[PDB]
């Protein structure tokens, strides 16, 4: 899935 | 063990500004995203902002129209929500959050903000007297909440009760009690330990037979 | 960009399966991970369920989460449900924005009945000295959680300068508490006030006299 906004920079 | 602790918060008059800091710790600060969030009964929870876990990408929720933003200083491992403009409907408690790509894995352990030009006010603190036996301590009229209460500088740890307070012409009242061996109150001192963190008041009353 | 919407409150009962439901009113629930927190009163949210289904290590296996396409809805399943799970349970998703639900608080009877005990305090000689009294009365230890609470006057019901806390859950069990506002002369006055509580049709009460 797609990551929440601000989130799609997390590692994981 | 994640860590997420918040500071700043407290009583703002209306029109002024705070800044939130929220203290991260045990887990790789730079590896994630972090967000604030907002909570109050009537409206729920409302995502304030979120930033990147590079601090390079910022994202803002429709709940406040940008009078808040969110910055990090990842060298002192803090984020920051800058909150201008304060409005009363703002009064809230504010929690930060991390992040992990969906979802939010921890969250911080929340802070009051209460925007309002009523004043500060101080508790009256009174000595409730009177096998086990119950003392009390009436804490009374402060604004806004919270207050804590301990007893024995937390010495006294079971046994405690401290009541929810209610809401009467402005002004929150409420009591906390403890019960110990009436032989420890008969040879030992029992002492509550009340502060009101918004007027950075603390008063201590020694509980008297 | 969307609202979910969860029922303000379930009731229910110690052993029962419940679900909790959140509605996403536009766009399909499936189409983006949904979360659920739980938060007890007073304290911060934690993860019950992540990613649509997945579960921390730690949660008890009775949550579990699923997703309801027929109803545009994801559920929270909580089986064999205890007093513990009493909580406020928030849903979470997103889109171009982040969404929570309003926020659903479950309410779980059965435990055996706990009927409270009171501890009453007349008003301290500091607070008379200022010519005010405050009568103090504590209720704790009962379950499950609504009471009346009245105070008397000599035996009459009196009204006037009564607040009454709400209820809170404190450990396995609620506290609640009551204040009489009064005059340093009304206290001085009378001979008598009670505190009475009534708690599934049991009532108990204590006096206070100068």
């Amino acid at each position: 899935g797609v990551a929440m906004p601000g989130a799609e920079d997390d590692v994981v | 063990e994640v860590q997420l602790v918040e500071s700043g918060g407290g009583l703002v008059q209306p029109g002024r500004s705070l800044k939130l800091s929220c203290a991260a710790s045990g887990f790789t600060f730079s590896n994630y995203g972090m967000a604030w969030v907002r909570q109050t009964p009537t409206k729920g929870l409302e995502w304030i902002a979120s930033i990147s876990a590079g601090g390079d990408k910022t994202y803002y929720g429709d709940s406040v129209k940008g009078r808040f933003s969110i910055s990090r200083d990842n060298a002192k491992t803090t984020h920051y929500l800058q909150m201008d403009s304060l409005r009363s409907e703002d009064t809230a408690t504010y929690y930060c959050a991390k992040t992990s790509r969906v979802y939010f894995d921890y969250w911080g352990q929340g802070v009051m903000v209460t925007v309002s030009s009523a004043e500060t006010t101080a508790p009256s603190v009174y000595p409730l007297a009177p096998s086990m036996v119950t003392l009390g301590c009436l804490v009374k009229g402060y604004f806004p909440e919270p207050v804590t209460v301990t007893w024995n500088s937390g010495a006294l740890s079971s046994g405690v009760h401290t009541f929810p307070a209610v809401l009467q012409s402005g002004l929150y009242t409420l009591t906390s009690s403890v019960t110990v061996p009436s032989s420890t109150w008969s040879s030992q001192a029992v002492t509550c330990n009340v502060a009101h963190p918004a007027s950075s008041t603390k008063v201590d009353k020694k509980i008297v037979p | 960009q969307f609202v979910l919407t969860q029922p303000n409150s379930v009731s229910t009962n110690l052993g029962s399966t419940v679900k909790l439901s959140c509605k996403r009113s536009t766009g399909n629930i499936g189409s983006n991970y949904v979360n659920w927190y739980q938060q007890h009163e007073g304290r911060s949210p934690t993860t019950m369920i992540y990613r649509d289904d997945k579960r921390p290590d730690g949660v008890p296996d009775r949550f579990s989460g699923s997703i309801d396409r027929s109803s545009n809805s994801a559920l929270l399943t909580i089986n064999n449900v205890q007093t513990e799970d009493e909580a406020d349970y928030f849903c979470h998703s997103y889109s171009s924005g982040i969404v929570f639900g309003g926020g659903t608080k479950l309410t779980v009877l059965g435990q055996p009945k706990s009927t409270p005990t009171l501890t009453v305090f007349p008003p301290s000689t500091e607070e008379l000295q200022g010519n005010k009294a405050t009568l103090v009365c504590l209720i704790s230890d009962f379950y499950p959680s609504d009471v009346e609470v009245a105070w008397k006057a000599n035996g009459a019901p009196i009204s006037q300068g009564v607040d009454t806390a709400n209820p809170t859950k404190q450990g396995n069990k609620y506290i609640a508490s009551s204040f009489l506002r009064l005059t340093a002369e009304q206290w001085r006055s009378r001979n008598s006030f009670t505190c009475q509580v009534t708690h599934e049709g049991n009532t108990v009460e204590k006096s206070l006299s100068p």
